[PDB]
């Protein structure tokens, strides 16, 4: 258990999991406010 | 049991190996009789017999397959060819002569054959030798070519690829 | 120590191969290894292949320096056996290199002296405008 | 003789790989023929993977 | 005219013993 | 020839002379360090530059400095 | 038994003559006085590098400047009117 | 306008530009039922397309000769919106991150081997350093004036 | 004779090992110095006549790594 959260604390899983919560957002903002060329 | 392959002369730091290519009898008696390995024999002769087999076997290529293969005087303009190539090939001979081998200097060729026995080195690797070779490459060559030209074209004997 | 000389000592038994001496060996120079086994066994040779050592004396030739020295360090690490070897000349001149002193260089030894040993630090080597225009390096100060 | 064991210690030799940087001191070495006799050891490895290295007295100054 | 001759003595002749004294200074002692 | 050059940041733990592939190295006595020894080249004319006493070397910077100079057959590793 | 002898350094390190023949002349005497007598002048080599040379050049230029329109294209020149030029350059 | 720039709500190549793309997605829904899912997944694509060119009407964008939008960067005050303000939220965000960064490497700096939380990270103490980024400009200031900020050597 | 012949229980299996980088092998077991580490360690991963010199111990390495 405690070793297991050590494993899902190296940085590879961690930065696969940062990395896909970044792109779900970018990705979910794009779906909700497409083709955004400036910054009303 | 029974082994083909031996280390050359029985001494297996040497580097190389007797195979049947290397140290047939048969070729061994074809090598020794080649003009380019008769040691005790003027190297000039020798460069005559080698001139006037390379000079005859370089016509056929250069009258064949030249640029003007298919003109009326394709044969002689092919002759000229081989003569001038013939002529560029004993510039070589001269050059690496004058440029390997002093006036004074002895003989570069080993002294011993493959029983031990002490022999006279080949006059060839010296530069009188070389000189004559090279001279009696040239006019055998200039022979051969002729000597192809005027069967091939003046005979105009009934060769198959002419 | 007075080094020891050539003898007519035999060789390996060995079948052959293309990385043997060449003519560098009639003109220039090459080597010869010396050593002493307890038994027949087998050794991988530096030129390629492996060959057979004899008990007893054991002589072998070849082409450079660092192929005798590689067999020999082999020889001292695995078979734990004292090897010798010598630079042999076109003229039949004979010349002794290794162990030099009768002891192995890794070892400390009374008599030596040192030869291009600098009483300095790497770092306090002069500039080379100290040196320009003379035949000198600044490593030789 | 030589910074006291144990202190902290910037060292001066330009060539060093810990040039200008801050090291322990473990021993100094008494013998006066002994020409780098105060033994400094660093928190990073240089570039051989080597955390240890000796230093002349005028080469090492004491913070 | 000229071209005729000048082409291969410039391309080929000049070349050729060029090479040849050039390798028999550098092949010297 | 190259040139083989050995530096009074010498500690004498011999690494340099067991890695020559040409036995180009060897220990002399000395008394400048703890071991008492210090190393030397006096046969830098079977020196081939592979520079594998610079990589046993744990002095900083390197105690023993090999410099590439002029080529002969011996130093170019040539058998032929 | 031993490959290595010190009085023999050409044995020990194979310096042998393996194809050299040692046979005595298979030429007859005739022909070798024939061609000993008419290649001679050609075994100087200093004179045969630069009469080589030198001839070999004067033939070539020679040569090239006897050629004629058949045997050569460029010595023929052009026989068709010039092409025009992509916005009317000559 | 600026730079000889028209306005995309004037210009005739952007409403060109408009009706040729709802022309080439159009000419493909005449190969499916009126009724079909991917004349449906079409229709999307027009309505998306026009709201798209409407946006860039309505924003305030300046187009060239060829119907395309333009940026203004020198610093014109009707279009802060396009260099501007972006850049001071991604210099907002980037920011955060360096700082975020900063503080963790500091923190870790002093302990036996640091090079173990470098690559296994105690994400305990990311997680307390991670909210500091929302006032990184105020202690990046604070850190300039004291002299926390650079090392002197 | 040929006949089944295996281990009961060789390998316990546990978590440990897995929050233990480069385990494996004695050099990158003691943690990284430098960035080099990092690339030491997937250059290894599967280089298994490296980590020991057990021929057996390799094989069953082998076959579970095809399963
Ligand atoms: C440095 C280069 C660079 C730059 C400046 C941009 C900039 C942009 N790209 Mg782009 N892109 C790039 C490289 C770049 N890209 C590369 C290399 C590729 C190939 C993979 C793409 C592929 C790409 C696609 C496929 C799309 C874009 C889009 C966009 C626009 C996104 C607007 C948006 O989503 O705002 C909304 C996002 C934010 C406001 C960020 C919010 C961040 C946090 C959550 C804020 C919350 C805390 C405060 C923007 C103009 C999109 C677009 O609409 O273009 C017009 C689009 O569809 N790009
Ligand atoms: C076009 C190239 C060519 C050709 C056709 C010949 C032809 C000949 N040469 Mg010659 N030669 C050449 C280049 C050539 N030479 C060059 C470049 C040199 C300078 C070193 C010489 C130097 C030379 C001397 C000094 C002598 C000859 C002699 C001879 C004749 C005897 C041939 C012989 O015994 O071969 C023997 C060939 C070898 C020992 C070479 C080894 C052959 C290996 C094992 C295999 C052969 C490869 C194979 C044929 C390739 C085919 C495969 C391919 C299609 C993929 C023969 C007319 C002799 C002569 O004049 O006799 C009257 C003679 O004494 N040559
Ligand atoms: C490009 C390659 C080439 C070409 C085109 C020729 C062309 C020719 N050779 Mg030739 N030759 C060549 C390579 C070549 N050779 C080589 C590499 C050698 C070995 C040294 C020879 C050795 C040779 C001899 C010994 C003779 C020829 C002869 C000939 C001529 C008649 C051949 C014939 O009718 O045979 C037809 C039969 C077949 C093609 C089979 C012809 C001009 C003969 C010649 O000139 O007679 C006057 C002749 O006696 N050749
Ligand atoms: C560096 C200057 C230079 C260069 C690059 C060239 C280049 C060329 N010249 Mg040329 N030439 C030059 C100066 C130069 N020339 C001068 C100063 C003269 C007056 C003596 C000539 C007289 C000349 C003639 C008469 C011919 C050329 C020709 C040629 C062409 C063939 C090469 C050849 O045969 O050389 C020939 C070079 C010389 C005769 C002398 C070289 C100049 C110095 C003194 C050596 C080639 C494009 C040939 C041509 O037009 O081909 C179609 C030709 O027939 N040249
Ligand atoms: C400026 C440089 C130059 C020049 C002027 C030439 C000129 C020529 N080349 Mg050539 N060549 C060159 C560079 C050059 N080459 C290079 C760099 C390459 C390598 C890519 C080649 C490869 C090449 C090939 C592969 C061939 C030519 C051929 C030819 C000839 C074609 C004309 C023809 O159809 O008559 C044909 C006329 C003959 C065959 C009779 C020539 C008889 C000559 C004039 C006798 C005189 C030789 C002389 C005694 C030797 C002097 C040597 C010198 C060192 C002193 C022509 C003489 C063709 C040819 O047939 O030439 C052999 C041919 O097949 N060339
Ligand atoms: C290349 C150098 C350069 C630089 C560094 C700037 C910098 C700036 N310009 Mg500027 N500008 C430039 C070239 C440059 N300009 C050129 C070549 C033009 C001609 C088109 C303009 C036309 C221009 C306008 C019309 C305006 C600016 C404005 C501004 C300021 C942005 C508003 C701000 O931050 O409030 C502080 C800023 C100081 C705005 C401003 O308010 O400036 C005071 C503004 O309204 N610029
Ligand atoms: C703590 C993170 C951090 C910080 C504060 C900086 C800061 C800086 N870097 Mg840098 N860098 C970093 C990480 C970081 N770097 C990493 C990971 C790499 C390897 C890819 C580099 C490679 C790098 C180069 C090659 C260069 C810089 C340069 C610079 C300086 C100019 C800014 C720049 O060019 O940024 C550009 C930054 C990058 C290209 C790398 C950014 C990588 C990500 C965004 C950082 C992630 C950090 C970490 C994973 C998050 C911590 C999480 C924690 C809470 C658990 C500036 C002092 C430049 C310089 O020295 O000029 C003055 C320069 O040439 N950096
Ligand atoms: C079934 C086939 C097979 C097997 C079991 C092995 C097994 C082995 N090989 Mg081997 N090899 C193979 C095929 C195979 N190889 C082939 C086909 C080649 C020719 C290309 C090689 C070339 C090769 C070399 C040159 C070396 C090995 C080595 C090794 C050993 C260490 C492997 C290791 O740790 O890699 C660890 C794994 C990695 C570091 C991952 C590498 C990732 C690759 C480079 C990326 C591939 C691109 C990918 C498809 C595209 C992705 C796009 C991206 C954007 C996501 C191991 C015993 C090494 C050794 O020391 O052996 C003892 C060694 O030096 N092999
Ligand atoms: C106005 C404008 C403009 C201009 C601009 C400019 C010109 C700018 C400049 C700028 C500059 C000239 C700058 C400088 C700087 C310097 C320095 C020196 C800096 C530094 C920095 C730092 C130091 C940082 C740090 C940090 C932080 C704070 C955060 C993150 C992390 C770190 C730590 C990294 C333009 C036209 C474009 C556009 C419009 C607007
Ligand atoms: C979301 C914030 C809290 C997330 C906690 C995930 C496990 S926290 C995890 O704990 C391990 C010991 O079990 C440590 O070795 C490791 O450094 C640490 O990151
Ligand atoms: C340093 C950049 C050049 C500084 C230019 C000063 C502002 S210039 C200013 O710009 C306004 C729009 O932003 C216009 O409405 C106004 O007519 C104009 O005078
Ligand atoms: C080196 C050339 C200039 C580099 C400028 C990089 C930022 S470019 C900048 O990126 C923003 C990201 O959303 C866009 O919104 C904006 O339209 C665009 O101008
Ligand atoms: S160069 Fe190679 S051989 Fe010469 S000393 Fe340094 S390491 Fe030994
Ligand atoms: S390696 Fe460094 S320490 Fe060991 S001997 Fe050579 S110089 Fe002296």
């Amino acid at each position: 258990m405690r070793d297991l959260k050590t494993y899902l604390s190296v940085a590879p899983v961690l930065s696969t999991l940062w990395f896909g919560a970044l792109a779900g957002l970018l990705i979910e903002i794009n779906r909700f406010f497409p083709d955004a060329l400036t910054f009303p | 049991t029974y082994q083909v392959i031996q280390p050359i002369n029985g001494d297996p730091f040497i580097g190389s190996l007797e195979t049947p290519i290397t140290s047939s009898p048969l070729i061994a008696w074809y090598l020794s009789n080649l003009p380019g390995y008769r040691t005790a024999v003027d190297p000039l002769l020798r460069g005559i017999e080698v001139g006037l087999a390379h000079g005859y076997l370089l016509v056929g290529p250069f009258v064949i397959t030249g640029p003007l293969r298919n003109a009326p005087n394709h044969g002689a303009v092919g002759s000229l060819g081989a003569a001038g190539l013939i002529v560029i090939l004993s510039i070589t001979l001269t050059m690496y002569g004058i440029a390997s081998f002093k006036e004074g200097d002895p003989s570069t060729a080993p002294s011993l054959t493959l029983t031990g026995r002490k022999k006279v080195p080949d006059p060839l690797q010296t530069a009188d030798g070389w000189a004559r070779f090279t001279g009696g490459f040239f006019f055998g060559g200039i022979s051969g070519v002729i000597w192809a030209y005027f069967l091939l074209y003046v005979l105009d004997l009934p060769y198959f690829v002419k | 120590t007075p080094p020891q000389l050539d003898p007519s000592t035999p060789s390996p038994i060995f079948g052959g191969s293309t990385g043997g001496l060449l003519r560098k060996a009639q003109e220039e120079e090459f080597y010869v290894i010396t050593w002493e086994s307890p038994k027949e066994q087998v050794f991988e040779m530096p030129t390629g292949g492996a060959a057979i050592m004899r008990e007893g004396p054991n002589l072998l030739k070849l082409a450079r320096k660092e192929q005798c020295l590689a067999l020999g360090t082999r020889l001292r690490s695995k078979y734990k056996i004292n090897y010798q070897f010598y630079r042999v000349f076109p003229n039949g001149e004979v010349q002794y290199l290794h162990p030099k002193d009768g002891v192995y260089p890794e070892k400390v030894n009374e008599g030596r002296t040192g030869v291009g040993v600098n009483l300095r630090s790497i770092g306090k080597n002069v500039n080379p405008i100290e040196v320009k225009f003379t035949g000198k390096q600044v490593y030789d100060l | 003789v030589g910074p006291p064991r144990g202190s902290k210690v910037r060292i001066l030799r330009r060539e060093s790989y810990w040039y200008k940087g801050v090291g322990s001191v473990v021993t100094v070495d008494q013998d006066p023929k002994t020409r780098y006799p105060v033994v400094v050891r660093f928190d990073k490895v240089n570039y051989a993977n080597i955390s240890t290295n000796n230093y002349a007295l005028d080469e090492v100054e004491q913070v | 005219n000229l071209p005729s001759i000048f082409v291969p003595l410039v391309g080929l002749v000049f070349p050729a013993i060029a090479m040849a004294s050039l390798f028999l200074h550098v092949q010297k002692n | 020839s190259h040139s083989v050059k050995i530096y009074d940041t010498c500690i004498g733990c011999t690494q340099c002379v067991r890695a020559c592939p040409t036995d180009v190295l060897e220990m002399i006595p000395w008394d400048g360090c703890k071991a008492k020894q210090i190393a030397s080249a006096p046969r830098t004319e079977d020196c081939v530059g592979c520079k594998r006493c610079e990589s046993a070397c744990p002095t900083d910077f390197l105690s023993v400095r090999v410099y590439l100079w002029h080529e002969t057959t011996r130093s170019m590793g040539l058998a032929y | 038994s031993v490959y290595f002898d010190l009085e023999d350094i050409a044995n020990t390190t194979g310096q042998w003559d393996v194809y050299g023949s040692d046979a005595p002349s298979p030429y007859n005497g005739l022909q070798s006085k024939f061609f000993e007598t008419f290649a001679a002048p050609f075994t100087k080599r200093g004179l045969l590098l630069k009469f080589l040379l030198l001839g070999g050049g004067a033939t070539l230029a020679f040569v090239s400047s006897q050629a004629t329109g058949d045997d050569l294209p460029i010595v023929k020149g052009p026989q068709l009117p010039p092409q025009p030029g992509p916005r009317g350059k000559i | 306008d600026i730079s000889g720039l028209t306005p995309c709500k004037d210009s005739k190549q952007f409403a060109k530009r408009e009706k040729q793309q709802i022309k080439k997605l159009e000419s493909s829904l005449k190969l499916y039922a009126p009724e079909s899912a991917p004349a449906l997944a079409l229709n999307a694509q027009i309505e998306k397309t026009k709201r798209r060119f409407d946006n860039y009407g309505k924003y305030g964008l300046l187009c060239g000769s060829d119907g395309l939008p333009h940026l203004i960067v020198n610093g014109d005050q009707r279009h802060w919106g396009e260099f501007i303000t972006p850049g001071i939220l991604f210099l907002y965000i980037a920011g955060w991150i360096g700082w975020v960064g900063r503080s963790y490497l500091i923190a870790i700096s002093g302990e036996k081997k640091p090079a173990m939380k470098e690559i296994i990270i105690d994400v305990p103490l990311a997680s307390r350093i991670i909210f500091r980024g929302f006032i990184w400009p105020v202690a990046a200031y604070r850190e300039f004036l004291n002299g926390d900020l650079i090392a002197k050597d | 004779e040929v006949k089944i012949l295996v281990d009961k229980d060789p390998v316990k299996t546990s978590f440990e090992e897995w929050a233990k980088p480069g385990h494996f092998s004695r050099t990158i077991a003691k943690g990284p110095d430098t960035t080099t580490w990092i690339w030491n360690l997937h250059a290894d991963a599967h280089d298994f006549d490296s980590h020991t010199s057990d021929l057996e111990e390799i094989s069953r390495k082998v076959f579970s790594a095809h399963f």
